[PDB]
């Protein structure tokens, strides 16, 4: 196993010129510099690595790192260059997930001083070298202060433009940090047993030896970082064809609501002056003091003034079409200012930033486009989808293939609670409408009331909040959640075993539970460590770790069986990852036949997840075919 | 005509093992025909451990779980049941058996726990002979209509004295016990002991129990499918800390180490630890 | 004689699909519920060339040779396949069980000579205790 | 020694509810060491080894 970090002239989006590198060997104890006239043999030197079935060390190598240098030996030296994902662990993703908490640990390092403010909770390798005790200085602030001793004025990313002996030191820099992050994961005896040097096995043994929690991340990492490459196509014309529509909208209503009051519909310190003067009290307040004024009061607020009162209506789509607008043409997002030049948006996703489960995305947000239930959204959704691309070559039209999970959440209970009804509500999901049998157990009025009850008692809303569903408070709450777990026993002893796992005993002393705890952290299902969590709910963690894991192994072994069958993964193939939502996903397919494929392979590979925890509920998906994201959801 | 009668209506007796997690992910638990053998250091929870399974199993998946306590009355059995149900250690207070009794709180827990008449046992003690048991093992089984039946001690075997070497007896059991349990379909957990090894620190102290040092020629390690072992050191800083150890599965094949747990000494339970030495 | 003829079909039908019908409680719950057993069943056993013993109820020696030789004589079958052979369950009182398998042994191979049947028998090893033991090397 | 190597005919391996033995080296280099091991508890059925113990020579017990 060999440790490296290399320095390029700018990002993976417009790289040209390789700068330098070095590459730590374990066998020979010594590092080794690369110039830029020496890029040839520092692919070289990877691929001996690859030869002998060892490893190479990258931080951000998955998403950075591996994908750059295939480009670079491409136009630099005009080589296939391809590092297999076997061959390959990345520092940044065993950091987000042997430290996916940090919140706790950095605060004494944050009292300490020895941890910038600026870098807190960051899994960069500068912002750990200050952790570990690495870090003699930056690069980027040995160049600003260095330019000033000499001349020349700075540019907001310029120490990367030419190759000089100082980067060359601060490459091997980056490399001892990445060693000593390396070295500081693998002395963690709970994702990597307390054998030997990990570092001196080949990849065969240290994939399967490790912590199956290790293999998932750098496989997900790997997959998502492709799709990343491979984009979400998008229609700049249509979205474009949305804002006048929108705009227009948004300006004839600014006129008819300054009209209706003289001398902004966008602040809460504006119609908190405003409202209160036609005749407006308000019910419910906020923890410092201001009136609330979100869509749910808007609906109710009840004015004498005949012209105030239907004006509120044209507050609510003014906030509204802001809304559309704040999110599809505002700055500094928009979607249309991410269309790079191949008509596709590039949108970034971190492995798992959410201790539980569920990645995060953003530049932009891929995960919170309005649904097709909501207004305007038909439109947007419609502006994603694999038909703004005909095939790279061939003008073939390609058709958008989306599968979900058919009712996961509900799913994970019946598995974690199979441990104590042997199967019982697994096969009422079987059996179909576990709505109706919740509210059979629960006493509920109607089907609708079962299904916004089972998400919300099982996620930790109040009596209150239970009680409000049939239009009650705390009283209607308590009696509907104290009779559903008389019903359904498995669930109230599911969430004893779970209070007794990380609880020895609890006790108020002037406002703090002072549970002595077991444990601060529930296994998930490949094993990794499941946040902290604090008070008495605890199976929401429980639910989500479990149904996004499976959604990860899930999307993995999918595009490991289509590449298993031949189908090759790509733009210029034929399917590429455009995104993956929570428990769904939107995949692109050359023709109609090969989407089909898809939705049968993803039906297919949600079954060896399934079969390899050995999950009592059984696990499905359903699939959609068309041509862009409205249609497929 | 059998495996479609048998695949369509199979465990469906699978049964669930409780207290710890792991043991379920190499075992997947106890076929209806399988014999589960439960083994650790003398008196360092072989009792315990099988006994929160035959509660859990006979409690909150209402199944019929038949008990042949041989070294302990029906009355101590019922007593450990009860307070366990309720996370007691009912025996080890003399308070808490006057507190339940005065206060009409023992009929509480009674109607609680047996009302769903799931429990039932065997009365002999005088020897038990090896046909005087199975016999009635197999009437639980048939008349009263178990899915789970446990055996606890099986080196009680006294049968046609005069034969040297109780070595077969084990045997000649142990087969019988095991053919039992498949022609009617029954989970079958029988608990053994080790021999003492003393040929260093005996198991009481550390020591990983493999294959060989139970019996070397054992016959129980072949008829019985899944086998159970638990590892304590009682003289070390954690007693309480206990390590669960696959020694056998036929079904999966996965052994080794599935997970810890730890003896809360307030309700006897073995709930799951936090270890990875 | 360890495992149910169901089971044992079990293995076979997975083993025929070229999967692990046996380790995944999904698979089986798959295949049930659409009547897929019939499917993969009728296109394996549907040649009516497998046939096996069910009882686990102790087989003695001369209620083992008894029923093996049903098969190679009544069934017509042209391979037997007894699975582990320690378990004896004959005239027990003889002290060490090396005769027993000595005896049983010779009438194995007897009955499948004279008949010309192919027996193909599994054994165990034993527990050498002398150095790395079989599951950690040793030939 | 094994719980049938108990004195007597067998009576005193059966009639006794609780068994308490004591191991101890009385020749080598442990002697003071005694071992304690629960042969037989009816009222309980929790066996073996307990602990280790000894007040030094110098006053007893």
């Amino acid at each position: 196993m060999i440790v490296s970090a290399i320095a390029a002239n700018a990002l993976l989006e417009s790289v040209t010129k390789f700068h330098c590198g070095v590459i730590y060997d374990y066998s020979t104890a010594e590092y080794v510099s690369y110039r830029p006239s020496d890029f040839g043999a520092y692919l070289d030197a990877l691929e001996a690595e690859v030869a002998r079935g060892g490893l190479i060390v990258f931080h951000n190598g998955h998403k950075y790192d591996v994908p750059a240098l295939t480009k670079l030996a491409k136009l630099q030296l005009n080589r296939e260059f391809h590092l297999p994902r076997e061959n390959c662990i990345d520092t940044l993703v065993l950091s987000r997930l042997i430290h996916s908490n940090l919140k706790d640990t950095d605060m004494g390092l944050l009292r300490s001083g020895k941890l910038p403010g600026k870098r807190f909770g960051s899994h960069a390798l500068e912002a750990w070298g200050y952790r570990l005790g690495e870090m003699k200085g930056e690069y980027k602030d040995d160049f600003k202060r260095m330019l000033e001793e000499q001349g020349e004025e700075y540019v907001d990313g310029m120490e990367w433009w030419n190759f000089n002996e100082e980067m060359m030191d601060y490459n091997v820099q980056d490399v001892v940090v990445t060693k000593a992050l390396l070295e500081k994961l693998l002395s963690d005896k709970h994702y990597f047993p307390p054998e030997i040097d990990f570092t001196d096995v080949g990849y065969t043994t240290f994939w399967s030896e490790s912590l199956e929690a290790v293999d998932i991340e750098h496989r997900a990492a790997w997959l998502l970082a492709k799709q990343e490459r491979n984009g979400f196509p998008f229609d700049t014309k249509a979205i474009e064809e949305l804002y006048v529509e929108l705009a227009a909208r948004r300006s004839e209503l600014l006129r008819k609501l300054t009209e209706t009051f003289g001398s902004n519909p966008s602040s809460r310190d504006h119609i908190q002056k405003k409202l209160q003067e036609a005749g407006w009290v308000p019910t419910k307040y906020t923890d410092k003091g201001a009136p609330v004024v979100d869509d749910e009061v808007l609906e109710g607020v009840r004015v004498d003034d005949p012209e105030k009162q239907a004006a509120i209506d044209l507050i609510k789509e003014y906030l509204m079409i802001q809304k559309r607008i704040g999110q599809s043409a505002e700055g500094d997002k928009a979607w249309l200012r991410y269309v790079a030049e191949d008509g596709k948006i590039h949108g970034s996703v971190n492995p798992n930033g959410a201790v539980t489960g569920r990645a995060t995305h953003a530049f932009p947000n891929l995960a919170q486009i309005p649904g097709v239930r909501s207004p305007y959204g038909e439109q947007c959704r419609a502006a994603f989808g694999a038909e703004h691309h005909l095939d790279g070559i061939t003008g073939k039209p390609w058709v958008q293939a989306g599968i979900d999970a058919s009712g996961l959440e509900l799913r994970c209970l019946a598995h974690f609670m199979a441990r104590f009804d042997n199967g019982e509500y697994a096969h009422e999901i079987l059996n179909g409408d576990i709505h109706t049998k919740n509210q059979i157990a629960a006493e509920l009025p109607t089907r609708d009331n079962a299904k916004t009850f089972i998400y919300g008692f099982l996620y930790g809303a109040g009596d209150e909040k239970i009680g409000q569903i049939v239009g009650a408070g705390k009283e209607r709450g308590k009696e509907l959640k104290k009779k559903f777990l008389e019903n359904t026993p498995a669930i109230a002893a599911l969430r004893e075993s779970i209070q007794q796992t990380l609880v020895e005993s609890s006790q108020w002393v002037a406002g703090e539970q002072q549970v002595k705890w077991k444990r601060r952290w529930i296994k998930g299902l490949d094993g990794r460590k499941v946040h902290v969590r604090s008070p008495h709910a605890a199976l929401n963690t429980l639910l989500q770790s479990a149904g996004a894991l499976i959604c990860k192994l899930w999307i993995i072994k999918t595009e490991e069986m289509l590449v298993e069958k031949g189908l090759k993964h790509g733009w210029d193939g034929d399917f590429a990852y455009m995104a993956w939502v929570h428990d769904e996903i939107q995949v692109g397919c050359r023709t109609e036949e090969i989407a089909q494929v898809v939705i049968e392979t993803a039906q297919e590979a949600m079954r060896w997840v399934g079969d390899h925890w050995n999950f009592r509920c059984l696990l499905d998906t359903e699939g959609k075919m068309g041509p862009n994201w409205a249609i497929c959801h | 005509e059998r495996i479609r009668e048998h695949l369509s209506s199979e465990e469906s007796v699978g049964l669930l093992f409780s207290g710890c997690t792991g043991i379920n992910d190499k075992t997947l638990g106890a076929r209806g025909g399988e014999v589960i053998m439960v083994t650790s250091g003398s008196g360092m929870g072989k009792s315990t451990f099988v006994r929160q399974q035959a509660l859990q199993w006979g409690t909150a998946m209402g199944k019929k779980v038949g008990l042949a306590m041989l070294e302990e009355s029906v009355e101590e059995t019922a007593e450990d049941l009860i307070g366990l149900h309720n996370r007691v250690r009912l025996r080890q207070s003399d308070s808490l058996k006057r507190e339940i009794i005065e206060n009409g709180k023992f009929d509480q827990w009674f109607d609680e726990l047996f009302g769903n008449d799931t429990f039932h046992l065997y009365d002999s003690f005088a020897e038990a002979e090896t046909d005087r048991l199975l016999a009635k093992l197999a009437y639980m089984r048939s008349g009263l209509g178990c899915d789970v039946i446990i055996l606890d001690h099986i080196s009680i075997v006294v049968s046609a004295s005069g034969e040297s070497d109780e070595r077969k007896m084990i045997d000649n059991l142990m087969t019988k016990l095991k053919g039992f349990a498949k022609s009617t379909g029954v989970v079958l957990v029988v608990i053994c002991h080790l021999k003492n090894p003393d040929k260093g620190k005996a198991h009481e102290e550390g020591r990983p129990v493999s294959i060989t040092d139970l019996r070397g020629s054992g016959a129980l390690r072949q008829l019985s499918d899944t086998i159970i072992a638990l590892e304590r050191n009682q003289q070390g800083d954690m007693p309480n800390l206990v390590l669960v150890r696959i020694l056998k599965c036929r079904f999966t094949g996965d052994t080794g180490i599935a997970g810890y747990m730890e003896y809360n000494k307030e309700t006897g339970w073995l709930e799951p630890s936090s270890y990875s030495g």
